[PDB]
């Protein structure tokens, strides 16, 4: 949904 | 990149893809690039800096090969191509060297979120890790110098911060890295980066977060002794980013 800079999983 | 794995672009979701057109059929890659929000790309200017003509540059974002498509990828159009003024080359560094991407698909959207495309975080004002720290870069660069072709599918690799002091030594590379500049090796100069590695993440944690820490800019052949990869220092630039973003 929205992004999470670094956070692959 | 020389040495290294072949893997996905699930592991570095951020990791663009920039090719560019010739209208004669063919398009090519350029260079790598980062994707910092959801519509701005960070890369380096010398890949656009011999033929600065946005409109013929394509970015593709969840792509886990070269030339073939990967479910999932996006493709966009470069909106903006923000290069740096100052940006210098002698013979071998690259001053200045981080470029600005605004992308925007055919349908005016940026980038969305999915399993294959994130975004990377940026670093605080001049807040580096320490030299030691493993750091990984990504690309379709050269896996050997005498290659005339790059591979198809993404590798990755790690490569350790060495210290300015380490790498301006006379036989390194003496005052041509400044300290804009960070350069990174392997103890055993078995992987680096390479030709057409150029705009790609160095990606190291920093409190807690995965960080771009550099963007792949130059380095004397790969791979070899006492010439560690060159990247730009994405803390030194913090304000640059900011008054275009
Ligand atoms: N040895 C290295 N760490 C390195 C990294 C990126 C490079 N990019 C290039 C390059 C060469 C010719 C034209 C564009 C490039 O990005 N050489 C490169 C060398």
């Amino acid at each position: 949904l929205k992004f999470q800079c670094g956070q692959k999983t | 990149i020389i040495g290294g794995e072949f893997t996905t672009i699930e592991n570095q979701p951020w990791f663009a893809a920039i090719y560019r057109r010739h209208r004669g059929g063919s398009v090519t890659y350029v260079c790598g690039g980062s994707l910092m929000s959801p519509c701005w790309v960070i890369s380096a200017t010398h890949c656009f800096i011999d033929y600065p003509k946005k409109e013929d540059y394509i970015v593709y974002l969840g792509r886990s090969r070269l030339n073939s498509n990967t479910q999932g990828e996006m493709k966009f159009e470069v909106e903006n191509l923000i290069l740096h003024k100052d940006y210098s080359a002698d013979t071998l560094a690259h001053h200045n060297d981080i470029a600005l991407l605004k992308i925007r698909s055919k349908e005016g959207r940026c980038a969305q979120p999915s399993r294959t495309i994130q975004t990377i975080c940026l670093p605080s004002m001049y807040n580096d890790p320490q030299f030691g720290t493993s750091c990984e870069i990504t690309g379709f660069g050269k896996e050997a110098s005498t290659d005339y072709l790059y591979p198809e599918q993404l590798k990755m690799t790690v490569v350790k911060l060495i210290s300015h002091r380490e790498c301006q030594q006379p036989h390194y590379y003496g005052s041509e890295v400044t300290t804009k500049m960070l350069c990174a090796a392997d103890p055993q100069w078995k992987t680096d980066s390479c030709q057409g590695d150029s705009g790609g993440p160095l990606v190291c944690s920093l409190q807690g977060r995965m960080t771009l820490t550099g963007i792949v800019s130059w380095g004397r052949g790969c791979a070899l002794k006492d010439k560690p990869g060159v990247y730009t220092r994405v803390s030194h630039f913090l304000p640059w980013i900011r008054s275009h973003t």
